[PDB]
């Protein structure tokens, strides 16, 4: 029974950097039985190295794979923005064993996000429940503050926040904040606003609307 | 009556990869266990349908001793009832296997500094082997609907894999030599008695 | 082209079982090492089992003896068939060729399918739009209330990708799911070019197509 | 029969490169490696690295790694090595060799092997030799002559064009340290026969279309 | 890098001997010890392999024995066409494969002192501006010759070059020749050239000398 562990957690690196992803064992394995596997977002594990330094068919030259005995490593020289995945090491004793993972983050120049407001649906509003969402679309970093204000009152306790995986084109995120509340809540109050705080931002964005209007 | 020719088997200077194991056959000589239970640092030493201690007792018409090598975490799976790429696809032992299995670590002879390319085992084959089959065949294998022609490529595999022992690899991941004693008992006069 | 399509996921209550299926376009699977690789959410890979060409079975320690691989050689497809199930089985469980060892990696992969153990009940999505105010614009829709996972969101039925984000479900405090997807267009194509969103809920057989217009 | 066939002597100038062919036959080609290696003037083998044909594996000698490189066309079963920055003491002969294949294990040992292509890195160009007499001592005395910086290789050398051969002897010719080779012939003869018999050696270089005929007396 | 070593590093027999050469190496490489003949001109030939094993169309006089890090090739009775280099090789490291130095194996017969000869270099080369002094040691054996230059009784290092004949067929002897290259202003700066000989057939070193003039 070889373990073996992921070193570091995540790795935050810019486009044309070098990125070093270590995987270390609690045993001397050969090189042959050493493999990596590439998984990005919403996609199944791609084989990337295998026999520890052998590139597999179809992977750009930029991977590289190699080490031996207790300490494999996984270099891409010229990171790009389309490398953002988590690579998992994987090995072989009497049974498939698989690393813990290690996250490729990719920095890049701070973008403020576009802001948009969004009322609930007269189609929504025949349901009964009304949402309203705040949309902050493409921005960097992930750091972002959403705040509720219904009639100048700020809300909390009935929103929501999901955010997108890097984009792996312009590595940016898009995050939505959705507040929940019943027609009944609704129909009661006029001004509706999300305010953002972004690093990207020198004052908080506020967009708003009046119910009906 | 000579002694049985033991010493050849278990002290051959290269081993047989377990694909073409090597088996000896030993009849019509006196053969002596006892000096092999204390004949080195046998890891391994295991006895299916005999004991070891009556072994040095009993006649047999013929005697067979396989011997190959085979990974440090692979040594179970010479084993009657054992199921694996060994057993499956390189040696294979019956259910009722009458005989010994010897096995012991050999790092310093069948390793080398980058990788040993002289062992290997089959790892691709489409059904399993028979009790005691042997299958040096070294035909392209095929993994999908188009036959190869002797061409490797996709869904075409060169069906057998170096270990590649180094001296330096763990000890699952060792070379170990492996022994094999049959005792086949047949209506026949016996040839082969311990002493 | 070398493919591997699975079915079978989806909603199962706690002590249920399931077969997944990993039917299989350019190899043989009785003719290869094929195994079954699960990943919890948010969670890394996981080997479960695997079937030989020759028969032999492996499962991982723990799956042994709830899970039972198994094929069809004439239908070239492999099973998983899964026994009382729990909350440590809900993953997308992925099928692949080869067992992970030298000569013999993870390659290709199915693109998974999604197990949820909740004793919860199915339920389809309500699809609202999201209208564009009056550069650039923003619309979207909004697929509310739904169970289990996943919903999938297109676009013109893909023609539109660009721009699009569709965000990760969460769970709302009444156990059913919702999320948003959204994508900016330009202001002027807003009263020409028509916007629609192909909300496809397979676990509830709900396709709902949507027209986001201004309001 | 297995067979391993070289491409012929090459002749490099320092810094340039040569690739070497070895055109195998009698075998099946992707189920053996292909090593080479070279031999020094008067010197032992030397592994350079090896080639597995299936695969197009390499492994090289950590001194000519990223200076070599060793390439496998399957389809016409020849294996190819290619030295770059080529130096004077990258003069040697060099031969590819097989193993014994993958069934008894790649670079186990060298089963077969090539007849060897001699490869002679120097800065000279082609040149004529000059041909100085060794003069016999002042009842058995020696003369001579001094094949003197030739390039590239041979030379022949007679005495007396061709009516004296006992007692001769031409040495096998060295590269100098100038990058041109250099050798000398010798005989015994009586001492009694110096100011009657003449000895003349005749050198011929037939790289450059030279033919020196000189004259060897005794020095007054 | 593990290396070779063989002894002896030359060696002298006849037909009909045993013939034993020792190949020794740095570090264990338990049994990856081949055995290779090779001949003037031509390439090496497997003789054995895995320490003891015989090649396919080897003759049964040559064995092999070792294991670890000394080892032994044996040929029982030798034949005229065995006379050649012999080299033993490692292949325990599959990233460095070495051979030993190489044991030649020549014909024996009976001692015989070389002549020696010194040769001045001549008018017609000292006018292009290089001096060569050549000593011929004619017609010797064994191999084993030692020559040493003195200019006005002061050994020389780096400035001398020797080529040796083929063992001749007729009377089993060798021939070398010893070049002492100096520039033309270093040699006309000195007077005394001598090239001293040492040989198993001298009982005392031969010296034969000149003076640049007489
Ligand atoms: C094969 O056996 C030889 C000799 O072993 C002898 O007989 C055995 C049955 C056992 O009783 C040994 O103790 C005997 O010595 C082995 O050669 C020996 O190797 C060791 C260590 O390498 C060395 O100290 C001894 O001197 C060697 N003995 C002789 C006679 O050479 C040899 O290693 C065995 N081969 C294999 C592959 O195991
Ligand atoms: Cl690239
Ligand atoms: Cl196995
Ligand atoms: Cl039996
Ligand atoms: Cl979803």
């Amino acid at each position: 029974d070889v373990v073996m562990t992921q070193s570091p957690g995540t790795l935050s690196l810019s486009p044309g950097e070098r990125a070093t992803l270590s995987c270390r064992a609690s045993q001397s394995v050969p090189s042959s039985y050493l493999a990596w596997y590439q998984q990005k977002p919403g996609q199944a594990p791609r084989l990337l190295i295998y026999g520890a330094s052998t590139r597999a068919t179809g992977i750009p030259d930029r991977f590289s794979g190699s080490g031996s005995g207790t300490d494999f490593t996984l270099t891409i020289s010229r990171l790009e923005p389309e490398d953002f995945a988590v690579y998992y090491c994987q090995h072989y004793d009497t049974s498939p064993r698989f690393g813990g993972g290690t996250k490729v983050d990719i920095k890049r120049t701070v973008a403020a996000p576009s802001v948009f407001i969004f009322p609930p649906s007269d189609e929504q509003l025949k349901s009964g429940t009304a949402s309203v969402v705040c949309l902050l679309n493409n921005f960097y970093p992930r750091e972002a503050k959403v705040q509720w204000k219904v009639d100048n009152a700020l809300q909390s306790g009935n929103s929501q926040e999901s955010v997108t995986e890097q984009d792996s084109k312009d590595s940016t995120y898009s995050l939505s904040s959705t507040l929940t509340l019943s027609k009944a809540d609704y129909e009661k109050h006029k001004v509706y606003a999300c305010e953002v705080t972004h690093q990207g931002l020198s004052s908080p964005v506020t967009k708003s609307f009046n119910r009906g209007e | 009556t000579n002694l049985c020719p033991f010493g050849e088997v278990f002290n051959a200077t290269r081993f047989a990869s377990v694909y073409a194991w090597n088996r000896k056959r030993i009849s019509n000589c006196v053969a002596d266990y006892s000096v092999l239970y204390n004949s080195a640092s046998f890891s391994t030493f295991k006895c299916y349908g005999v004991s070891p201690t009556k072994l040095n007792d009993l006649c047999f018409t013929n005697v067979y001793a396989d011997s190959f090598v085979i990974r440090g975490d692979e040594v179970r799976q010479i084993a009657p009832g054992q199921t694996g790429k060994i057993a499956d696809y390189n040696y294979k032992l019956p259910d009722d296997f009458t005989g010994c299995v010897i096995a012991w670590n050999s790092n310093n002879l069948d390793s080398k500094v980058g990788g040993n390319y002289n062992y290997l085992y089959r790892l691709f084959r489409k059904s399993n082997l028979k009790p005691f089959e042997r299958d040096i065949s070294t035909e392209i294998y095929q993994a999908g609907s188009t036959p190869c022609n002797g061409v490797e490529g996709f869904n075409c595999y060169f069906p057998l894999q170096s270990y590649g022992f180094q001296p330096t690899n763990g000890v699952g991941y060792q070379p170990y030599r492996v022994v094999v004693l049959s005792f086949e008992l047949l209506h026949a006069p016996a040839t082969v008695c311990g002493k | 082209e070398v493919q591997l399509v699975e079915s079978g996921g989806g909603l199962i209550q706690p002590g249920g079982s399931l077969r997944l299926s990993c039917a299989a376009s350019g190899l043989t699977v009785s003719s290869n090492y094929m195994s079954w690789v699960r990943q919890a959410p948010g969670k890394g890979l996981e080997w479960v089992s695997v079937i030989y060409s020759g028969g032999s079975t492996f499962y991982a320690d723990s799956v042994k003896g709830r899970f039972t691989i198994s094929r069809d050689n004439s239908k070239n497809t492999l099973y998983l068939q899964m026994n009382s199930l729990g909350a440590e089985d809900t993953a997308v469980y992925y099928c692949a060729r080869g067992e992970g060892s030298p000569g013999n990696w993870f390659d290709p992969w199915g693109q998974g399918t999604l197990v949820t153990v909740s004793s919860a009940s199915t339920k389809g999505p309500s699809v609202f739009p999201l209208a564009p105010s009056s550069g650039t614009a923003a619309l979207g829709c909004l697929v509310k209330d739904y169970f289990p996972e996943p919903v999938t969101v297109s676009w013109n039925s893909g023609a539109l990708t660009s721009g699009v984000h569709t965000f990760p479900a969460v769970l709302q405090s009444s156990g059913l799911y919702s999320l948003s997807s959204v994508v900016t267009v330009p202001s002027s194509s807003l009263g020409t070019q028509t916007y629609i969103c192909n909300v496809n809920h397979k676990p509830s057989n709900t396709k709902v197509d949507k027209k986001v217009e201004p309001k």
